[PDB]
This record gives C-alpha cells, structure tokens and sequence, in this order.
C-alpha cells in the first residue's frame, strides 16, 4: 500500500524469497521499462549459479561485478551532481556516468512489445555487456595511463569523434532472432571498431 | 525521498536535523549578502576609476606628444635599452566572510634605466613624461587590484548561492516530507494500539456478563 | 500565601483534588472576600499523569499518547477559574508553570493548555546554560492580554513603547551577533557594533536580575531606557516623539 | 607573479617602458610586444598565451583597439592571475569586455 | 542511548530525580571518557552546596559559573565553524576555542583505570581549575584592554610561546596520593608562572 516497502506483506516476504525484484515508481513516471530498481534488488542465487557460468558463458562473472558497480559508483556521483554541479568534477567520473548511462538505456531499458526486445536469449545479454564494459575499460586507459603529462584525451574529444561508435553502441539491442550467428558476429564486429579507435 | 524509520526518538532526531538546516540558511544567507554588498560596492570602485584612468592616460598620452615635439623621436631607444623591471608587484591578501582576495601591492626597486635619455635635447619633458607614466603605472595596479577581487568574487559568490539553494530546494524540503512520513506512520501505530485495547476490553465484558 | 503542598510519596489521586481545592479557597477570598488573587499551578505537566493514572483505574482507553480524550475538558475546569466579575472588586489570575517533555511544543500537555490560556513565557535551556536567572527569552515569549494591562493610570504612558522597542532592538541585536561570528569583527559597521553592546547589557542588566532583587515596574522602565538612551535619536521608531522628548534626555 | 606586461601599441609601450614596467630576461622572453601595423592576429595571439602562461607575469596591459582582434582569445581566459587589462588609446577611446562578466 | 527524553521511565524519572548525569553516546563514539555530556545534564543541588561552598572552598563558585560559559560559547560557536570555517572568526572567540578544548582535554576527561585519576579529591578539581579559568580571565585581558592600538599578540604568536606553559596546564592532571602539599603548591606556581608572562 503506497508503494513502501515498510509493509506487514511485502517485509513478511523477504524473509523468505530469495530473489527480490524491487519495482520503483520513479522508473515508471518516467518510461523506463522494466522498473527493477537495481540498487536494492538482489539475489541470493549467485554462489549457486557461477557453477553453471564457468561452463556455458565463461567471462560473465567478471562482467556484473563490473556492471553492478558502475551503476553504484554512477549513483554516488548523482548525489554530487544535484548538489555541487557538473562542472567540478575529475574525468575518471565523468566517463563512469556516461557508460552508466548507457547501461541504463540500451541495457537496461527494454520495449516489451517491440519484435526484436521481446525476448532476449542469453548469448544477446552477455554479447552487449561484454561491450559495453570494454569500452568502459579502453576508456580508463585513455585517461589512467596518459595521466597528467601530455595533452592527453579528456573525454570531450571521445564523445564528437566516437559518435559514430556510441551509435553502434547504443543500436546493439536491434538484433531481432531473424539472425542467431551473425548477431554474435557484429557483437565482435562492433568489438574491432572499439579495438582500433583507442589506437587513433 | 524518505531517510528513516519513525520510532518516537527519530522525529526528534530529524527536528535536529531541519534545525540545523534552517540556520544553515540565514547563517549562510546573509554571508551571501555579505559577499554581494561588497561584490556590488567594488562595481562602483571598478566604473568610477576605470573613466579616471582614461583621463590620466589622455594627459600622460598628450604628455608624450609634447615631449616628442622638443626631444626628437624615442621610439628606439626606450625599446631598446630594457634590461631589469624598476616598478613591480607583490600578490597580497584579503579576506570578506572568510573569502580570500587576491589583492596586488606595487613596490620600486629603482635603478633608473632611462637614467640619461635625452640629456641634451630634451630631458626635462622626459622626468615629467616618467613622472605622468609611474602615476599611470600607480593607478593601473590599483584597478587591477580591484579587478582581481572582482574577478574572484563572483565565482565564489556563486558557489556560495548553490549552497544555499541546495539547501533550500534538496536538503530542507526532503527533511519535511521525512518528518511528515513520521507524523502519520506514529498516528497508524496508535490506531492499531486502540483497536486492540478495545477489543480486549470487549473479550473482558464478555466473560463478566457469563459470570 | 495559601500555600498547598502536594509531593511525591503521597497518593496520586490528591494530585487532582488540590488544584480544585487550591481555586476554591481562591474563588472565596476573590469575589467573596473582594481580594485580588494570584494562584500558581505547579507542576500542571505532573498534574496530566495523575489523571492519565486514575483513568486507566477506570478501565477507559487511552486516547493521544496515553492521555485521556477528556484532558481539554479537565484541563479547562481548573484555567477558566479566573478573571474578575461585574459586580465585585475582587480578582483571580492564573500563572500555571508546566513543563514540556523532550521540548517539544506538540505534546498535548502545552498544546492544549495553549487553545486555552492568553499567551506563554518561555525558560529556554540557551540562557540557562549561559548562567542568566531568569532565564527567560522574550522572542517567542508573548502575552496576549498585555496592551489591556499597561496604561497611563496603570503604570505609566511610556511602557507600550519602551518594552515595543527593547524587543526590537533584540531581535536585530541578536540577528548581528552571528555575523560577528561569521563575517567578522571589523566588517561590521558602527551601528551594528552598537546593536552588539547592547545585547550584552540586555542580558545581564535586564533580564538577569538575581534571585531576591524586587524590581518595581518603575525601576523596571527605568532600566529599560538606560538600554535605549545607548543609542542615539532616529533608530528608536517604535517609540513616538510625544513620549521620547521626555524620557530620552536624563 | 611580479612583473607587469604591456601589449598596448606603438606610441603606448614607450611610455610604460619610461614608467619602469619593461623586463628582459634573454632566456625565456621580453615582456612586453609592439604591436604594429604589418603583424599578423596569430602573433598577438602566440604572445598572449606566452604572458597568460608565464609565472611572473600578473598585470597584462592592452589596448582596447588590440583588444577588439585578441577578444575570442580573452574571452575564454576567466582566471584570477593575471588580470587582463584595457587601457584607451591615442586614437580610440572606451567600453567593452569585463561586464561581459558583470551585466 | 535511546527515547532521550521522551520515554516513559526516563520521563516518568526526571520529574522525581533532582541530578542526572546525561551519558552521551556520542561523546563514547569518539572514547571521551566519561560520556557526561554538559548540555542536557542538571543538578539541582546548587543553592543547596552555596552554604558548604562559601565557608569550605571559596574559590569555587565564580569558576563553575564561568566554566560553564566557556563550555557553551565552544558550543554555540562549533556550529559556526563547520558550516562557514574558522578563517572569519574573532580573537576573543578563538581564546574560547583553546581554553574550552583545554577543559575538554584535561578537566573533563579522565581515566578511571589510570592510578592517579581513578579518584581525584576535590581540592585537586578547584585546584585545576582555578587555573585554566585564571589563564582564562588573563588572556581575556591583554586582548581586549589593548585592543587596535597597541600591538598585542592575536592568539597566533601566544599558542606557540605558551607552549611550555601550555604543557604545564595539560599535565596538571598527573599529581596524586604522594603529594597534597606538593599538589597544592605547584598550582600555586604555574599560577605565579603566568603572572610574568600576562607582565610582558
């Protein structure tokens, strides 16, 4: 009743269920569908399923533990932002809001009743996280390594020469199951443009 | 937004907290009134002795004039003959609220450069051409002292506005709906202890009235 | 002085029938002996969990925050015994000294003893640490009947003005005294600094008096204007020129 | 910073050189820049970032008039240190540029 | 730690009690032992001891009475600090800020395992005392007396000189059981050691 989950009901529940998919009202006044608040959702099948992904999806562990703490690090960042500004932030933070933001629009958010988002087999989910964690990645490079010295990239320079490639980024969940193999083609297809414009 | 849980101890707790942001409105406030009192008083510092300075460098500028009228031309040796600085700065501070102001304070370690230029043609409209440019020099660093505090107070009196406003938009309107969330859920806590006295005092009439 | 004890150890339901007894002895000696009479109430907080006590003897329901639902009833039998009659020359008021638990306003023991009574003074805890006696903030202190009770034949002409004044110039003095804090010292101007002494002969000269120092109404406008005489002409505009021509000059 | 740099024009630097505001150390650079009538906008602009970008440089003297080409320039410069100033010239005479901080 | 003064045995307590040593929790976070907080906490025995305290210990009164101040002008002015900083404040303000930190430290605190502060005697606590209101009072002289025209130190070149002096204040809490003369006389020298220093 009102949405709070301070309730007889739904407190009474949690101590029982082991997956808890926490619906927010706020990702649905806005249309962000589905509304699983990813800060308090959990599970508790995790050390009951890495079993199963060392054979199948070997390299998908390493990804959530990445992907879930972007979104966390975004939203201690968000806090910052509505308080101090933009403006004064580092560049190391300025990347993690953008990739989490991708992340809560082409990954997370997804049309029910559209023909190619209705259902997404698994090899779809680790394909388009797998990329956009390594971009999230090669991105750190670009501003760990070349640190302080040279004028090095800042990360206004990425956003108006990779438009190109944040399109692609942002396109990957198009893939309808008209095409099985060739959708983990251009999962490593988009992969080799992310590959050599780190270079350049 | 809600914080926490309503116990009876953390109403008082979160009456606490609004009353800390309520003087951390005024308090901060009136700094930010502080700040632009002196913001807009360093203004009229900045308009009136900007059109005093154009009025000396028009006297030192026809003062230039005359001296080339009796002194032949000095356009290459004065260019030439630099070698050390006879008139410098030193960046002192100043506070307004706790707001350091950078400031600028001129001082001469003079050796004159142009201790014999002219000297027998001329060299009396020189050493009056020095005297209505070191005057010139005199006042141009006190503009720019009141330009560098100028230029540092309005990117410190905007950061002190967000404060305040972060305050009064974010911090103080989530604490209020919070404290509303503890009213009514205290009011829902005393509904449920009255309706189950009520029925232990109608369970009590029910065994007295069989015996 | 009537004076009626009532402690701890004896029974709790006497906590009920002596502030009923305190205000029949003074409705016979006002306006059956034509006396004026003065009558304190205290603990009137410890008088409500006397009366929460007896009615859960009775078996009744507590109502908001354990006290009874008839408390504004009860309460109002023992305030409204006061005030003075046609045609006797006797009087009665009501001075009920009540605590407030945890300092909070909304507990119904100075709530509902505020839907009834005709204004409040405050003991605040700031003053009192401050070692001030009394300590007695007059900010949110207020008393509903006082343009009634000061006058030309009452006291004097000059106290609607002169305590009008002493609570303005307190309110802005203590409004400066964090920007001394904050600001600082030299960025303040003369008026402000003035505003700052003031404050600190405000609380010492006038508010703390001692305990056993009897000021008169005249001794205490008088002490008041030496707190105004402190500034000069032409801030003092709660106070018209028909009064201030005589009283500033001394 | 403790030198004062002039950009001002031909007739302006010899009179703040007379003042005593000129400085050459024959390391780094001169302090000041004449600017005349066959010198290009890029080398006003190469020596305006040479004084926004020495240390001991914390006035910088300008003509208005040479101001009006270089504005782009000072316009992005929103820093304390060093404080960017224009005078009027022989022939030209005032208003624009701070209040673009200030309406 | 709990229902502060709003719960029914505490409320139900402190109209009975006439002295209550308010414990805080805060104060026990932080390990400043005992957690007696000054604010909330009374006694009411005060014009009840006046008569033992005006024949017994007659240096007494006007110090607790100025002690008290001193503890509250830090506490009306801590809140002052963390909001705008220390950097605006004035000079008869920052006399408090050492000489009430100075209270919290050596008078306030104390180690009830310690073999010399497990029991302090009462002519060692108006002893102790007596003198950091003295360095009080003195250093609330030389400021104020002459103030803007003579050059007297603004607290900044006094907390370095002192320090010696300052010392002697902060270990006065180290006399014991094997001395009451010698504990006597030795606030009576770091008395008569403040008096040169007050002479300059």
């Amino acid at each position: 009743p009102g949405g709070d989950f301070s309730d007889p009901v739904t407190s009474a529940t949690l101590g029982i269920v082991q997956v808890f998919w926490g619906l927010d009202k706020k990702l649905a006044q806005r249309k962000h569908f589905p509304s699983v608040n990813w800060l308090i959702s959990y599970s508790k099948y995790m050390r009951a399923l890495d079993e199963y992904y060392d054979k199948h999806f070997t390299e998908f562990v390493p990804l959530r533990t990445k992907a879930k703490e972007i979104l966390q690090e975004e939203e201690d960042l968000a806090e910052i932002v509505q308080l101090v500004g933009k403006a004064s932030l580092a560049e190391t933070d300025k990347i993690t809001l953008e990739v989490a933001k991708l992340i809560k629009d082409d990954f997370l958010q997804q049309n029910g009743y559209t023909p190619y988002d209705r259902f997404c087999p698994f090899y779809k989910t680790v394909g388009m996280l797998s990329n956009m964690i390594a971009f999230y990645d090669m991105a750190r490079r670009a501003v760990e390594t070349t640190a302080q010295s040279d004028n090095k990239i800042t990360w206004s320079i990425i956003r108006e020469h990779m438009g190109e490639i944040l399109y692609k980024l942002s396109s990957m969940k198009f893939k309808d199951p008209v095409k099985d193999g060739e959708a983990k083609i251009k999962a490593d297809y988009a992969q080799l443009l992310e590959d050599m414009q780190n270079a350049f | 937004r809600i914080e926490i849980f309503p116990s009876r101890m953390a109403q008082t707790i979160m009456k606490a907290r609004l009353k800390g942001a309520q003087t951390g409105r005024n308090l901060l406030k009136k700094k930010s009134d502080a700040l632009t009192l002196r913001f807009r008083q360093i203004l009229k510092k900045i308009i009136e002795t900007k059109m005093l300075m154009g009025e000396v460098m028009r006297e030192a500028a026809f003062s230039l004039a005359e001296a080339k009228f009796t002194a032949g031309d000095f356009s290459t040796t004065v260019i030439q003959n630099v070698n050390k600085a006879q008139v410098k700065i030193r960046a002192k501070k100043d506070n307004v609220a706790g707001v350091t102001l950078p400031v600028f304070e001129h001082y001469h370690e003079g050796t004159d450069s142009y201790e014999l230029t002219g000297l027998a043609r001329g060299g009396e409209q020189l050493a009056k051409l020095k005297r209505n440019y070191a005057k010139a020099v005199e006042l141009l660093v006190e503009l720019a002292s009141l330009q560098t505090s100028f230029v540092t107070l309005d990117e410190a009196i905007k950061i002190t506005n967000r404060r305040v406003n972060a305050i009064e938009h974010v911090i103080i309107p989530r604490i209020e709906r919070t404290l509303a969330y503890i009213i009514t859920e205290l009011d829902e806590r005393e509904r449920e202890e009255f309706y189950r006295l009520k029925k232990i005092q109608e369970k009590k009439k029910i065994l007295k009235e069989k015996s | 002085v009537c004076l009626f004890l009532n402690l701890a150890n004896d029974p709790t339901i006497e906590r009920i029938i002596t502030p009923r007894l305190a205000l029949t002895t003074a409705e016979f000696l006002a306006y059956q002996c034509e006396k004026h009479v003065l009558v304190i109430l205290t603990d009137m907080s410890s008088y409500a969990e006397a009366l929460r006590e007896v009615s859960a003897a009775r078996e009744e329901v507590p109502g908001r925050r354990g006290f009874p639902g008839y408390m504004y009833t009860d309460l109002a039998t023992i305030y409204e015994r006061a005030g003075r009659v046609e045609g006797r020359n006797g009087s009665i008021t009501q001075i009920p000294i009540l605590t407030m638990p945890n300092d909070d306003i909304t507990h119904p023991i100075p709530d509902l003893t505020g839907y009834i009574t005709e204004g409040q003074i405050y003991v605040d805890r700031q003053l009192h640490n401050r070692q001030i006696y009394p300590p007695i903030n007059v900010l949110p202190s207020l008393s509903r009947l006082m343009k009634s009770a000061i006058g030309e034949g009452m006291t004097r002409k000059d106290h609607a003005d002169v305590s009008n004044q002493l609570y303005a110039c307190y309110a802005i003095g203590k409004d400066v005294q964090a920007m001394k804090a904050v600001v600082g010292e030299e960025a303040l101007t003369s008026d402000d600094l003035l505003y700052l002494e003031f404050l600190q002969k405000f609380e010492r000269n006038f508010i703390a008096q001692g305990p056993y120092e009897n000021r008169t109404v005249y001794e205490t406008l008088d002490i008041g204007w030496q707190l105004l005489r402190i500034f000069p002409k032409e801030m003092l505009k709660r106070i018209p020129q028909s009064t201030l021509s005589e009283f500033y000059p001394r | 910073g403790k030198l004062i740099a002039v950009i001002g024009d031909e007739d302006t630097v010899t009179g703040f050189l007379l003042g005593g505001i000129g400085e050459l150390n024959k390391n780094r650079h001169p302090n000041f820049l004449v600017v005349e009538k066959d010198t290009t906008i890029n080398e006003i602009e190469d020596t305006f970032r040479q004084f926004l970008n020495r240390d001991d440089i914390g006035i910088i003297l300008i003509n208005q008039y040479i101001a009006e080409m270089v504005r782009h320039a000072l316009d992005a410069h929103q820093r304390s240190i060093p404080a960017v100033l224009e005078i009027p010239s022989k022939e030209h005479p005032y208003d624009a540029a701070k209040d673009s901080i200030l309406r």
